[PDB]
RNA sequence: CGUAAAGCGCACGCAGGCGGUUUGUUAAGUCAGAUGUGAAAUCCCCGGGCUCAACCUGGGAACUGCAUCUGAUACUGGCAAGCUUGAGUCUCGUAGAGGGGGGUAGAAUUCCAGGUGUAGCGGUGAAAUGCGUAGAGAUCUGGAGGAAUACCGGUGGCGAAGGCGGCCCCCUGGACGAAGACUGACGCUCAGGUGCGAAAGCGUGGGGAGCAAACAGGAUUAGAUACCCUGGUAGUCCACGCCGUAAACGAUGUCGACUUGGAGGUUGUGCCCUUGAGGCGUGGCUUCCGGAGCUAACGCGUUAAGUCGACCGCCUGGGGAGUA
RNA sequence: GCAUUC
């Protein structure tokens, strides 16, 4: 609900035009958001999550500043969906099957390191290739067991994560993402005004979306 | 200097339908509100207005569907340098009738339709797609 | 340009009232009394040719105001330029 | 028509083209109908006849035009009365290397006279020509003369363009702001025409310190009619007149309307005002970066090369040639 | 410092 926080946007000079329509005023030279706009939108994107979610669908959460890395993972844990937490590597979705290799490497580095058999005196077996589990677990981790294409694309950040937003166009998955005032529109299906980097905002958001999805999986 | 206000006032539609504005104001004239008057039968424009006495204004409420403008496409057709007349039978129809052209006739302002049903030439104002 | 007790005798003249600085009458009596005055400026400064260029520009304009009062009523026409003793 | 061929160097302007807004009136343009005419053939459309076809032939349409008559009055034009937003005048202020004339100051270079003083100075990559024991260069004092105005000085300002920098006075043009009053379309553009127009150049008469085509010498080089060095005339300066050309460039004609933004500079102004080398608005000019859009691309981007309108200029493969 | 040509 329209609660604290959340409102403060950017400065003005780093302002996006386009998003005239969901700025209230600039507050100390700081534009804040249309907080009784913001509602309807944000409902009716929770609305529209809980009907993916209705349907057995797969939504995936993007976060790639320091102040939501830690944050999205919590997401994926609390519900059983999928995340990007770090760098968002070009070509996620356009060439999934050729990301889909790395995956399976991290299917038989993974093996190797649980069964044990990587235990061996060569340094190399230990370490050099042992090394690249994280090098790619952080990368690919919270991709691992997608299967595919994702069904919607949450973002924390439309502008950050841009990359991620013009991918999801070209395939047509649907977006939804957290649009602040330097952020740029039109590229994002549903748009929810707002600050993208205050914790108490980012907390909010990815755990709002994170409880609509369980009760709509059922 | 201004020598055209027919084409400034289709100029602003055009401008105003690319900048997405909700409407568009501008000098208001009899001229300009029999252009405005017939635009609003066909659809073009939700609506029009006109504001004072002494300095009347002419706000027309441009109107859009499904995100983009009603109005594809809107040219001068007769100029003061250049004015068109066509007879009845040489009424030009925009887009194989899709499009109507505005013609002032001496019966008024109408579409070319409305000319050729009632059997008039005149002033080929401007085309509307 | 021309001084502030000189343009209001001009207008006090040629105008209906003191008040009334937009007559043509009184617009053709300010440019002709400024251009008379440069006629010593130019005779002595005869290369001084940047402010010659605004002296042409009073002269198009009381031409150009000369037309529009003749067209309109060359009654008042007649009198105004026997009174300033131009368009010899 | 920014860079491929193409925006006059820039202005003022007659003829011409075009023109804000309201009412009445005219019915010229325009539109509708009718009449006369638009020869026949040909083309055209439906038929007929040569065995079919070509060909011939009946009727129609067409001949997009012109003239007259009868009507319509939206638009353009004519006429009459209006209106204030275009444009212009007035009042009060502000900034500025805007222009013309006169005066004056300081630093510096060169030259002239004199003192002190002794063997070098000057110059180059190196060197020499050159200057100097007839006393140079250096250093000090006085004097003469010409030119340009360090610092301020800044993608700062002004001007139509060219262009315009010490200070002061005289004459003078334009621009901008604040409200208030006044005229009431008096406007925009412009062939021909006319005016202005860097530098170099030409004419007459002055002036001439520095700089410097030409020229001379010394070098460099295979040569060096150059680059470098030492000298040096016209010129550069002033008055008047002529020349009218520049990559005279934003390689982007002028005027008006419209169309997301951000950061500065410069020059006015309103307002909150005690919590000032403050806070929020509103004009003019100007620099940079960028959105839509546009462009062959580069890029332009509210100061358009975007979306429109009025008028003018100009281009039509390269060379020959902006030459005969 | 100078230093051409195919
Ligand atoms: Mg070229
Ligand atoms: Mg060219
Ligand atoms: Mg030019
Ligand atoms: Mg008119
Ligand atoms: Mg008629
Ligand atoms: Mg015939
Ligand atoms: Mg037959
Ligand atoms: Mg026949
Ligand atoms: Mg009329
Ligand atoms: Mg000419
Ligand atoms: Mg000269
Ligand atoms: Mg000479
Ligand atoms: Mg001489
Ligand atoms: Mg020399
Ligand atoms: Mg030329
Ligand atoms: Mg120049
Ligand atoms: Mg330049
Ligand atoms: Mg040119
Ligand atoms: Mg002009
Ligand atoms: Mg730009
Ligand atoms: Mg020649
Ligand atoms: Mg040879």
């Amino acid at each position: 609900m329209l609660k604290a926080g959340v409102h403060f946007g950017h400065q003005t000079r780093y302002w996006n035009p386009k998003m005239k329509p969901f700025i209230f005023g600039a507050r100390n030279k700081v534009h804040i958001i249309n907080l009784e706009k913001t509602v309807p939108m944000f409902n009716e994107a929770l609305a529209e999550l809980n009907k993916i979610a209705s349907r057995k669908g797969k939504i995936l959460f993007v976060g790639t500043k320091r102040a939501a890395s830690e944050a999205v993972k919590d997401a994926a844990l609390s519900c059983d969906q999928f995340f990007v937490n770090h760098r968002w590597l070009g070509g996620m979705l356009t060439n999934w099957k050729t990301v889909r290799q790395s995956i399976k490497r991290l299917k038989d580095l993974e093996t190797q390191s649980q069964d044990g058999t990587f235990d061996k005196l060569t340094k190399k077996e230990a370490l050099m290739r042992t090394r690249e589990l994280e090098k790619l677990e952080n990368s690919l981790g919270g991709i691992k067991d997608m299967g595919g294409l994702p069904d919607a694309l949450f973002v924390i950040d439309a502008d950050h994560e841009h990359i991620a937003i013009k991918e999801a166009n070209n395939l047509g998955i649907p977006v939804f993402a957290i649009v602040d005032t330097n952020s740029d529109p039109d590229g994002v299906d549903f748009v929810i005004p707002g600050n993208d980097d205050a914790i108490r905002a980012v907390t909010l958001y990815l755990g709002a979306v994170a409880a609509t999805v369980r009760e709509g999986r059922s | 200097s201004m020598q055209d206000p027919i084409a400034d006032m289709l100029t602003r539609i055009r401008n105003g339908q690319a900048a997405n504005k909700a409407a568009v104001t501008m000098p208001s004239s009899k001229l300009k509100v029999a252009i405005a008057n017939v635009l609003k039968e066909e659809g073009f424009i939700e609506d029009f207005k006109v504001e004072g006495d002494t300095k009347p204004e002419l706000e027309l409420t441009l109107k859009y569907f499904q995100g983009k403008a009603v109005v594809e496409s809107i040219q001068r057709v007769s100029r003061p340098g250049l004015r068109i007349y066509k007879r009845k039978d040489e009424l030009p129809k925009v887009m194989a009738g899709l499009g109507i052209a505005v013609v002032s006739t001496s019966k008024g302002v109408m579409t070319d339709r409305a000319a050729r049903q009632a059997g008039l030439g005149g002033e080929i104002i401007c085309y509307v797609a | 340009s021309l001084s502030t007790e000189a343009t209001a005798k001009i207008v006090s003249e040629f105008g209906r009232d003191a008040n009334d600085t937009g007559s043509t009458e009184v617009q053709v009596a300010l440019l002709t009394a400024q251009i008379n005055h440069l006629q010593g400026h130019f005779a002595e400064h005869k290369k001084d040719h940047h402010s010659r260029r605004g002296l042409l520009r009073m002269v198009s304009q009381r031409r150009k105001l000369l037309d529009y009062l003749k067209r309109k009523d060359v009654a008042r026409y007649t009198q105004l330029i026997e009174r300033l003793g131009l368009r010899r």
